[PDB]
């Protein structure tokens, strides 16, 4: 049986289309890793966390570069968010350190939930029970569509958040005016 | 199964029975320490910060003892510690805390290793006559109120003593 | 509360059907549609009061004259309303919370409120026009000029 | 589709069914062919009905017919002092135009919501009466089609022939009112109306 994404390659044996974004795209065989505290559960939890962090980072850039910083943080004034971080750190550094320790407690608890959820079987990877509106209660076909839409928007936002870091740390302008610069440079 | 505070985590089973139970022990301190030692430490940490928050915000609201000693004068709640180690006030309270904590050390050892049957946090102190023949469900809601107001005061004192040093200003940050 | 009990309010006369172009009532559960109904009336009943306050003082400069104590006082005052809203929704209800068994509009706080299901259909519609009236008074008044043009 | 051929045969026994573009065999919103063929019948009847009130309304408002009394709180009569009726729509007001448009917009709304729709069991052009359908809370005295009752008692065959001479007088007034407004923007566009039409030369196809 061949991979859908790479039809010249065989299907990776631990990927069977059960997870949401599974089209058999593992050419390096990384889903077969089972040694240094890392397996398919750990990589799926890492993918989903990289999905959700990058999804929030993209709209977190596009909120400030369109509507400005939040009130109490009007000292930013820079569209480059890699530089606007250091103006908030320059004036109100305690709230960033408030969030970074609040993340530190959340992430250390999530690291226990990952390794206890792997040893047992009562936790899907990336699952925290955070469904307060309750989309997962009915229409399992429509709930698997939301599981696939999270992965599809999250895999796209991974490139976008990594790009906005890198083309913010190299052009020092901001994402949306990097976009206008590219539009006038490559117009035909 | 399925701890309440962290529903993505299994239940730490040594928490069952004790009264402030939300299923919240992700670091599994209950699997290392006995839960009588941890509840006694939680209650004592909470009872100190209930007094410590109230004593910090009263001295910074200008409440002083009468007659005020002349070495007690010109002090806020931040500078009151170091000035009264010199005067001897802090050495006086440390004496009577050490008197109580030496007897509590006999009580904690007898609770853990001699099996006194003593509740953690219990010192027999009820002069005003609460829990007067009340049910076990009524002493448990009162024990829950002590721990949650205890747990709140520890974060409440931690704010009021950190923000006091960061500003050295008027009341609502000191 | 089921899905068809949520979408029976208000009447669907002025459009013709239930107006859901994006299909947002079909994705989720009946618990999710009850959150959509409770947040519509909470958005409406706030924007109804906030609309006439623009005319009771007539805008953006009036909030800046409120001190840091005055901003902090009334915002956590409505927070203790909305705290005890969901609290009295849970413990003092014959059914329970609006996402569990309760009415999504009933807004249980005693004293803030003081033939009625007909008024339930009229509170939403008179609230819906206020939210586009308030979002007018933020956009047609302030951010650009020639929006409505009324 | 079978009845659309039977309608157009009675409108013209020479030209039985005329469709170069074959628009009668299409759908629009994915309904079916038979539901959009009632949309096309409604839209043709509505286009012809409007244009035939527009043709009478042109020749009244192109000559000097300003009727008393002006209904305003200051003065400001019906702006026939230009005259030239495409100019005279511009000179109403800006705020008077929304009162004319939204009132027709209720009749456009009431023809859709009330008793039965043309993209269903049909009879397109049949305006539902205001007496029924229970949606309007006033209630109002008269109806749009028969306010005075003229003329109930006409048989089916007497009114089936009516729409066929409403469709043919509606098709001609579509050509009629557009031949006026073409000379209001390009002259020589209709050959027999040279010199009569005073070249409005603005934009007839824009309200405000
Ligand atoms: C990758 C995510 C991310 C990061 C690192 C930042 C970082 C920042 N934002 Mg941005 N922002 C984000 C997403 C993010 N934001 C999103 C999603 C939005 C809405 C679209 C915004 C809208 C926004 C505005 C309007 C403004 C900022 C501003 C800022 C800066 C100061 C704010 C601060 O330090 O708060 C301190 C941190 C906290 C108060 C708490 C953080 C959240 C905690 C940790 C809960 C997280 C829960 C998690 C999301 C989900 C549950 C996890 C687990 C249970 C599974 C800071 C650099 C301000 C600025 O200065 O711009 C220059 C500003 O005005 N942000
Ligand atoms: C993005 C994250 C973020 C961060 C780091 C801050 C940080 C701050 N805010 Mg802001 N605020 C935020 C989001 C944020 N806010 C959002 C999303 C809103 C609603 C739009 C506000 C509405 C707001 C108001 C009305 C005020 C603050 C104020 C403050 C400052 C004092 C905190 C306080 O009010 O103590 C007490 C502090 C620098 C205060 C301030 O100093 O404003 C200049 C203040 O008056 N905030
Ligand atoms: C998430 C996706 C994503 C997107 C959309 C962008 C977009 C951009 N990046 Mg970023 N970037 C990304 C991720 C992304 N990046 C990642 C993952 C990294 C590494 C971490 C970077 C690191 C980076 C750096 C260091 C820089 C950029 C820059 C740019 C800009 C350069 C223009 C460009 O090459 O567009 C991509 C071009 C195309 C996609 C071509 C379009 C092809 C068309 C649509 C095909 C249609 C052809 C058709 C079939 C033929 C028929 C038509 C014909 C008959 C006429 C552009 C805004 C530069 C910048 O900031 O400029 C100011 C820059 O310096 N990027
Ligand atoms: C965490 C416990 C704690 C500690 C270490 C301190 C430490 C201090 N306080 Mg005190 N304070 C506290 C709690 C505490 N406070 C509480 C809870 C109150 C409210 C009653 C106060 C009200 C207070 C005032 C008005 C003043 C101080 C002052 C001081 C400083 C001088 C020494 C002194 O003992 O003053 C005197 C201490 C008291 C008046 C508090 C008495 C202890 C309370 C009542 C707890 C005892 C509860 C217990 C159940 C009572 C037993 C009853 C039983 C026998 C029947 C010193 C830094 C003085 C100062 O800062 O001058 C610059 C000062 O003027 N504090
Ligand atoms: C609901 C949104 C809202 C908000 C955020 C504000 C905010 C403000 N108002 Mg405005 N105002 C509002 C609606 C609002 N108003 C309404 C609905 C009225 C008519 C009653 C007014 C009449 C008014 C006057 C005459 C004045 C202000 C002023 C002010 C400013 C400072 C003083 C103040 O806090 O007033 C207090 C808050 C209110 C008066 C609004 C209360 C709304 C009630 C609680 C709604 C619920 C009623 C409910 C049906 C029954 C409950 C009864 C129970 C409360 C007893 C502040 C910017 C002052 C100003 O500086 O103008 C430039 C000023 O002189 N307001
Ligand atoms: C085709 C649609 C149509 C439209 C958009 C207009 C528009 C106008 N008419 Mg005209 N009119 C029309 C048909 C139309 N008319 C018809 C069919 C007649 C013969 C009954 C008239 C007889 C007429 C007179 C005597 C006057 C106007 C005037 C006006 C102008 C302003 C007052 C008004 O709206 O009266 C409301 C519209 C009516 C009273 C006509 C009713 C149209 C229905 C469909 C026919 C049923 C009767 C405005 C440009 C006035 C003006 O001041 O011109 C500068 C004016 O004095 N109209
Ligand atoms: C070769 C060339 O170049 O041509 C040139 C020259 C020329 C001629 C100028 C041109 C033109 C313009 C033209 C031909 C315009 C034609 C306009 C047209 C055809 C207008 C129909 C109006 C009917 C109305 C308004 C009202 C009915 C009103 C009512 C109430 C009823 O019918 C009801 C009724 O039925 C019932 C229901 C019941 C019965 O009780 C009887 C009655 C009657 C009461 C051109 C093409 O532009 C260019
Ligand atoms: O042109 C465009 C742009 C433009 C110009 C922006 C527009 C606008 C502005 C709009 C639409 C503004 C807002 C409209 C809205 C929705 C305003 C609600 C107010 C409710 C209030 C003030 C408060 C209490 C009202 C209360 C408390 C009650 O009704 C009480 C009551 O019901 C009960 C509770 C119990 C009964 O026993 C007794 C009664 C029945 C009395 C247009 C015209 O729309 C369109
Ligand atoms: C049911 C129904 O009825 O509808 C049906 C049936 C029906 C009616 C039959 C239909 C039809 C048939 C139609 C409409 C046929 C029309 C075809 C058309 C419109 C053919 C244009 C040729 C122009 C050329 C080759 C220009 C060369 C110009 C050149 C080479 C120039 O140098 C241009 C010039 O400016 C410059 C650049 C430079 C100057 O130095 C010189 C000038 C000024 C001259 C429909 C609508 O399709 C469908
Ligand atoms: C050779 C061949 O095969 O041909 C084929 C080709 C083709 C295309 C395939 C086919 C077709 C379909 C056709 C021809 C469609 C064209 C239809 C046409 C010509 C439709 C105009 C309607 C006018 C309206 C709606 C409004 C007037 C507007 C009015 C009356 C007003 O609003 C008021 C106003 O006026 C007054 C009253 C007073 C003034 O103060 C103000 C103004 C001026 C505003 C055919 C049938 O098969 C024939
Ligand atoms: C902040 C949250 C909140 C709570 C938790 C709460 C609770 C109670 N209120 Mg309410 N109240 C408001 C808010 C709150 N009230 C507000 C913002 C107003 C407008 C100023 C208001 C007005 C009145 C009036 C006129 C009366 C009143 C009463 C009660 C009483 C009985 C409940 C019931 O009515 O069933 C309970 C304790 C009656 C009373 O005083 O009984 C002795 C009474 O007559 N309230």
């Amino acid at each position: 049986e061949k991979s859908q994404s790479l039809p010249f390659m065989n299907r990776p044996p631990l990927l069977d289309g059960s997870m949401a974004g599974d089209v058999g795209f593992d050419p390096l065989g990384l889903s077969n890793i089972d040694d240094v505290g890392i397996d398919l559960y750990w990589l799926r939890e890492a993918e989903i966390k990289h999905c959700r962090v990058a999804m929030l980072a993209v709209v977190g850039i596009l909120q400030v570069e369109i509507f400005g910083p939040a009130p109490g943080c009007e000292m930013a004034t820079d569209k480059c968010q890699m530089d606007a971080f250091w103006q908030i750190w320059g004036a109100h550094p305690q709230y960033i350190a408030f969030g970074l320790i609040m993340i530190m407690m959340i992430e250390m608890i999530s690291g226990i939930a990952t390794t206890q959820g792997r040893e047992s079987g009562e936790r899907a990877p990336g699952d925290f029970g955070l469904d307060p509106l309750g989309y997962g209660k009915g229409d399992a076909a429509g709930y698997a569509r939301l599981q696939a839409q999270e992965i599809a928007n999250g895999r796209l936002a991974m490139f976008a958040a990594a790009g906005e870091i890198m083309q913010g740390c190299t052009t020092h302008q901001g994402a949306l005016e990097n976009l206008m610069t590219a539009l006038r440079d490559n117009s035909f | 199964k399925k701890s309440q505070a962290l529903p993505f985590l299994p239940y730490p089973e040594n928490l069952a029975g004790y009264v402030g139970d939300a299923g919240f022990d992700p670091f599994r301190f209950s699997d290392f320490a006995p839960m009588d030692f941890l509840r006694e430490a939680e209650i004592k940490h909470g009872r100190i910060c209930m007094l410590a928050w109230l004593g910090f915000v009263a001295v910074d609201l200008g409440a002083r003892i009468y007659p005020l000693p002349e070495a007690y004068e010109g002090l806020t709640a931040v500078t009151a510690h170091d000035a009264l180690v010199q005067q001897g006030a802090m050495s006086q309270i440390f004496l009577w805390c050490s008197v109580f904590e030496a007897i509590s050390t006999v009580s904690v050892i007898q609770m853990l290793y001699e099996e006194s049957g003593r509740e953690p946090g219990y010192f027999g102190f009820d002069p005003l006559g609460f829990l007067n023949g009340k049910s076990e469900a009524e002493v448990n809601e009162m024990k829950l109120k002590e721990i949650k107001n205890g747990r709140l005061a520890m974060l409440a004192f931690s704010g009021v003593v950190t923000q006091a040093v960061l500003t050295q200003g008027p009341f609502p940050y000191v | 509360i089921s899905k068809e009990a949520i979408l029976s309010s208000p009447d669907t006369t002025e459009i013709g059907r239930v107006w859901d172009p994006l299909g947002l009532a079909e994705i989720g559960s009946a618990e999710t549609l009850a959150w959509y109904r409770h947040s519509e009336v909470k958005h409406g009943r706030i924007a109804m009061a906030a609309f006439v306050g623009w005319w009771a003082v007539g805008g953006l400069e009036a909030w800046d004259a409120v001190p840091g104590w005055g901003k902090a006082q009334m915002l956590l005052f409505a927070g203790l309303i909305e705290f005890h809203d969901e609290l009295f929704h849970t413990r003092r209800t014959e059914g329970g919370h609006y996402l569990r068994g309760g009415t999504p509009g009933k807004n249980m706080v005693p004293g803030l409120f003081d033939e009625l299901a007909k008024g339930r259909d009229r509170e939403i519609k008179n609230g819906r026009l206020a939210m586009i009236g308030v979002a007018g008074l933020y956009c047609a008044a302030t951010i650009p000029g020639s929006v409505p043009l009324q | 589709k079978d009845d659309l051929i039977a309608i157009a045969e009675k409108s013209n026994p020479v030209l039985k069914y005329y469709d170069p573009l074959q628009l009668g065999s299409t759908t629009i919103w994915g309904e079916t062919n038979s539901a959009t063929i009632g949309f096309l019948r409604q839209s043709e009847i509505k286009h012809g009905r409007i244009a035939m009130a527009a043709f009478v309304g042109y020749i009244v408002q192109a000559n000097g017919i300003h009727f008393p009394w002006p209904m305003s709180f200051d003065g400001t009569p019906f702006p026939a002092d230009a005259g030239s009726p495409p100019e005279q729509w511009d000179a109403l007001s800006d705020a008077a135009k929304w009162q004319i448009i939204l009132f027709i917009g209720f009749l456009e709304w009431f023809s859709e919501a009330a008793g039965k729709h043309y993209m269903r069991g049909g009879k397109p052009g049949a305006f539902p009466n205001f007496s029924d359908s229970d949606l309007i809370p006033h209630p109002v005295p008269l109806n749009l089609y028969d306010p005075f009752g003229f003329s109930k008692g006409k048989t089916e065959a007497q009114k089936a022939d009516g729409l066929i001479k409403e469709l043919n007088n509606g098709r001609l007034a579509m050509i009629g009112i557009m031949g006026f407004l073409a000379e209001q923007k390009v002259e020589g566009s209709v050959p027999l109306l040279k010199g009569v039409v005073p070249h409005y030369d603005g934009e007839v196809m824009a309200p405000f």
